[PDB]
């Protein structure tokens, strides 16, 4: 290992974990972490949908730095990704079925899925969405699609379901006296 | 021989903001969720399970300033911890 | 002076089941998903946060049996750990 | 301390944390634990809500000892407990607002709340529920009880909520080959 750590490597920004480190988790916690497959052979998916270009909702100007910044993670944690963009709920929907479809996780030991888009409190905006005619992708719908029975492939493997969105109208916050 | 599995189990969820409120977005920054999260997974992968690391990133968030949010994980059934192991 | 809170901050919930999933319950036993929360609850509220002893339930119904289900940890906005520290 | 662990005490079958472990989780995590109030002045509360006995669906058998079993644990841990039986939603949520209201958690560092009755995909049933007639209690509407805004003195307080209900009618199960 070099003397200064390098941004150069395939981890870029990401913080390497050690030898030392890898066997002391390996000691602290018995048989309560899930395994990983042999990087030599293993096929790690990731799946980015993100949606910044509607036709009857705000443009959400700045999604293409979060695009970059989580293909980049992603690959520095090892997984392929893929990115689609301006997509409706249908599909999404069809997408997601595809990717629960890959081959790929066979020889793989997990899996992430982002979502960036618009967001009501019922789910996530599709490209087409409006308060008239509502395009929505639903997070258990998500969950469904991914599960045992529809991706039998991702038994027993984390899956890790990250969402940017907007989840209602609401500031979330409330008022208080010190 | 057939056995049976859990339909739904080792997932997570983590959603930017808590049911009925608004997620920031910056137009030249990006999404402050998405910043975040990044920032946190380049420094504690090494070192912490996924779920440690989304409970930090929610720490982060924990003062409110002007506009605020609270990233939510929802709907959890991973069974053991989730490392991520960087560089191996 | 008046400061700005988070309006929904610090929660866990924890569910018997997943969504869709039935529970299971014994006439004189009673139900699983309690029985097995008392005992690691028990066993593990000395050394271990609540989000890791409900992992740990979770992880006690791993292989399923005859009858099957489980538990879903939900909404959560822990920003720490919860440690109950018992006898303090 | 005895040399042999007794469970004649406050808590019960609880495994007590000695002052050594108590340091030593004070030492592994900086300022990222909720801290405890003094065990002398606090008031820790803790609500149980249970059907068994319902109008038109099936009679909770054994749920005696799922009282007994997490009165005597939360007790344990050191929170006075409220036991209430055979409720309606409409009676859930005027005891949840009322349990809300309570004066203790002001001098509190936490609370419990244990729902156990019938449920579906919707909710928790109440005594009246049937399918002609709906008796639902939402996790939806738990939450937003006790919130910073409905609840202000559980402010920054770890609010644990522990449900035992079926969630609908599948067995949650599929097969596999190995
Ligand atoms: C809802 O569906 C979408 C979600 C999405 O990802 O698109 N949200 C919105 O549409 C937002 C748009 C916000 C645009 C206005 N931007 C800003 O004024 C702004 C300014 C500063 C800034 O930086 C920081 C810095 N530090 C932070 C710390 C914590 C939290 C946020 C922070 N932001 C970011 C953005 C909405 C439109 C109206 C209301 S929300
Ligand atoms: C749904 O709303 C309710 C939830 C509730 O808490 O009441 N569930 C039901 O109504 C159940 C009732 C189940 C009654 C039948 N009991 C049994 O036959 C039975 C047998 C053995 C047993 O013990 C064990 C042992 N080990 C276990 C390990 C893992 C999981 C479960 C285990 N159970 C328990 C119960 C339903 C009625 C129909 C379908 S579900």
């Amino acid at each position: 290992n070099p003397a200064m750590p390098t941004s150069s490597g395939s981890e870029g920004n990401v913080k390497l974990c050690s030898l030392e480190e890898a066997q002391r988790i390996w000691k602290q916690k018995s048989a309560e972490i899930y395994p990983i497959m042999d990087k030599s052979s293993r096929t790690r998916l990731a799946l980015i949908i993100c949606n910044e270009e509607f036709d009857s909702i705000p443009r959400r100007t700045g999604a293409e730095v979060d695009i970059t910044g989580m293909t980049m993670l992603l690959q520095n944690l090892g997984y392929s990704v893929d990115v689609k963009k301006n997509l409706t709920a249908s599909d999404m929907t069809t997408e997601l079925e595809a990717f629960a479809h890959r081959p790929e996780h066979k020889t793989s030991d997990s899996t992430f899925l982002v979502f960036m888009s618009h967001g009501i409190r019922e789910g996530i905006c599709g490209k087409k969405h409006s308060e008239q005619v509502p395009d929505i992708l639903q997070l258990n719908a998500i969950f469904n699609m991914l599960n045992t029975k529809n991706c039998p492939s991702l038994k027993d493997k984390p899956k890790v379901i990250i969402i940017q969105a907007c989840r209602g109208d609401s500031p979330g916050v409330v008022w208080f006296k010190d | 021989a057939i056995k049976k599995a859990h339909i739904e189990k080792d997932f997570i969820a983590f959603c930017s903001s808590t049911p009925d409120n608004v997620s920031w977005r910056h137009p030249t920054m990006g999404s402050v969720f998405i910043g975040r999260l990044i920032e946190h997974m380049q420094e504690y992968a090494c070192s912490c399970d996924v779920e440690e690391i989304f409970r930090k990133v929610r720490f982060s968030f924990e003062q409110p300033d002007g506009r605020a949010q609270m990233p939510t994980t929802e709907r959890v059934t991973l069974t053991r911890c989730f490392y991520l192991f960087p560089g191996h």
